[PDB]
């Protein structure tokens, strides 16, 4: 969609199959000199930067610290873990000791 | 494949809409694109002339080369102390390279390049919203002494870095009206200094040719219905909307764009430590900040307001 | 943020330039009739009024997109990986589950 | 004379280390023709009558 | 109180018995060069 996020897409930065719909329009030249007059919608990346809101490092519930490479949420409590432990018999001592 | 010899590349005359006389204009310095995506306010300016290179293209600091204002288009040197950059006040020039400049500028609304010579006072200007940019969560005019040293991204001052590549093609025809003269309703072709001239007239038929000598080729009626240009021009130029391509418009070379965004540690201000007064199920922060400072609060429960 | 590079326009004089489709990102080729090209130094071709100008406009990534780029991901499901410090009988154990 | 926008007009003569300058109040703002604001006139346009 | 009127007080202007309770905090020096880092509450006189 032009004028919005995702207007230009590619599988990688160094990829060659770049696809885009930037709503670019070519106009007939008016002055005698040479130029290519083009009217284009603004960058949807810039519009999304200007209207990003707040990221999840500042709005994630339960106090989850969002980290990247890899994408993960660290150090937050949201429930209960039932842990079953097989404690070895060498740890225990007899009641007489 | 990306060569940096610069002995096989040439600048060009650009069409930009504001010289000194405030009109659409031809300039040897034409700003093509401006990338203000740094974090120290430094900008990268793509000017249609080479920089740091001599007459023949050998690396020569404090000289630059451009296309002159004459029929014999000789690539002409000038000293780089005459170069000036401004947005609202003067800019500090930080780096120079062929087709590319790194300059630190105050905030403004238009980027201007100028040659401050005794006679040649050529200038050019593009529209660019150069704004005050800060990293972090507290605004600042300039970075302070005390800081946090967070990661930011800065244009590298060295010319050896590369942020990509730009395509360079061989130039096309570039016709002259000074190479055609109408005498007694007939056409003459006038080559200066005996240089070879390729001509094309179509008042009787698609009549091409090459001469270094004055010629009544078909006689014809007016010089306005024919052309004649130079042939000995195989010097690569970066493709621009103010030029005409040659018929084999394929990528003849690739040229490095300098001043890559290096990640760099850089300081940010530390705001005044808040005074927190505690009252039952709530707190009150007494916040003093000379500059705008971001406060972000969230509850650690299911609903993070 | 894109670059929207516009190359040098193609001119033919008393001749047509029906444009060829290309695989570049957001390609836009469009033909102009009745044009009179003019760079510095004079009118740039012979043909008086019947000229064709092929104007080309595709789009490309900016040179500084290797840093300021946004990557889009799908999130299906997330599983915990907790580090547990369990001590028992004056014996410690730090382990990830 | 063509001037940038400002709040005053100033004339000076840099003669004998004395400017002999004069300043007057004037509301000078960047005025534009037509219905689209512009810092400087562009290449492509409609060629509207102005004064 | 800091940040409001009466932050610095004295019986007379030339008196050496001057009292103040501005929130001035001395920070740990971080850079290599010698200085003092300090953050102060804004003077309450200009706020008044
Ligand atoms: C976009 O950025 C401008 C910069 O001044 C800001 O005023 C504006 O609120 C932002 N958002 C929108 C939706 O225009
Ligand atoms: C012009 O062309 C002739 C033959 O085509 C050649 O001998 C001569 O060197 C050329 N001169 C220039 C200046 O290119």
């Amino acid at each position: 969609n032009p004028g919005a996020f995702g207007d230009i897409q590619a599988s990688s930065l160094d990829a060659t199959d770049i696809v885009a719909r930037t709503d670019i329009r070519l106009l007939k030249p008016s002055v005698k000199n040479i130029h290519v007059p083009y009217t284009q919608a603004v960058s949807g990346y810039e519009m999304w930067k200007n209207n990003s809101g707040r990221p999840l490092q500042e709005t994630a519930p339960f106090g989850c610290k969002i980290e990247v490479e890899p994408l993960r949420a660290t150090n937050c409590a949201y429930g209960h873990i039932p842990i079953s432990i097989d404690i070895p018999d060498a740890a225990f001592v007899r009641s007489s000791e | 494949s990306i060569t940096d010899d610069f002995t096989l590349t040439s600048p060009y005359l650009g069409f930009c809409p504001y010289c000194r006389h405030s009109a659409p204009c031809f300039s040897p310095i034409k700003i093509e694109n401006v990338w203000d995506e740094s974090d120290d306010g430094s900008i990268r300016i793509q000017v249609s002339a080479q920089f740091g290179y001599n007459q023949a293209g050998t690396a020569d600091v404090t000289k630059f080369r451009y296309m002159s204002y004459d029929h014999d288009h000789d690539i002409k040197e000038d000293s780089m102390e005459k170069l000036a950059i401004s947005t609202s006040g003067p800019c500090r020039r930080l780096g120079h390279k062929g087709y590319f400049l790194l300059a630190q500028c105050p905030p403004g609304d238009s980027v201007t390049v100028s040659i401050t010579s005794g006679a040649s006072e050529n200038s050019c200007t593009v529209e660019k919203k150069i704004r005050r940019k800060f990293v972090g969560r507290e605004e600042y005019l300039f970075p302070p002494v005390h800081g946090k040293l967070v990661k930011c991204h800065v244009y590298d001052h060295l010319k050896e870095t590369s942020a990509g590549y730009i395509t360079m093609h061989r130039p096309g025809p570039h016709a002259y009206k000074s190479y055609l003269e109408e005498a007694s309703g007939e056409v003459y072709i006038k080559p200066p200094s005996g240089k070879n001239v390729t001509y094309e007239c179509k008042c009787g038929d698609y009549s091409t040719g090459i001469v270094s000598t004055r010629t009544k080729m078909n006689g014809c009626t007016k010089a306005k219905q024919c052309i004649a240009y130079k042939r000995d021009q195989t010097k690569w130029v970066f493709n621009s909307p103010d030029l005409i391509r040659h018929t084999d418009h394929s990528v003849q070379g690739k040229l490095h764009i300098p001043f890559r965004l290096t990640p760099t540690v850089c300081p940010v201000p530390l705001a005044h430590t808040p005074t927190v007064t505690k009252w039952f199920k709530g707190i009150t922060l007494h916040l003093t900040a000379t500059r705008p400072t971001l406060l972000t609060t969230r509850k650690l429960g299911l609903r993070a307001d | 943020k894109f670059h929207t590079v516009v190359p040098s326009p193609q001119v033919k004089c008393c001749g047509s330039l029906e444009c060829k489709a290309s695989s570049k990102a957001d390609y836009t080729c469009r033909v102009f009739g009745g044009v009179y090209p003019f760079m510095w130094g004079g009118a740039q071709c012979f043909c008086d009024s019947e000229n064709t100008q092929l104007s080309e406009a595709y789009v490309e990534f900016a040179p500084d997109c290797t840093i300021d780029h946004a990557v889009a991901l799908k999130v299906h499901t997330a599983a915990l990986k907790v580090g547990l410090r369990i001590v028992y009988g004056n014996t410690t154990a730090r382990l990830d589950t």
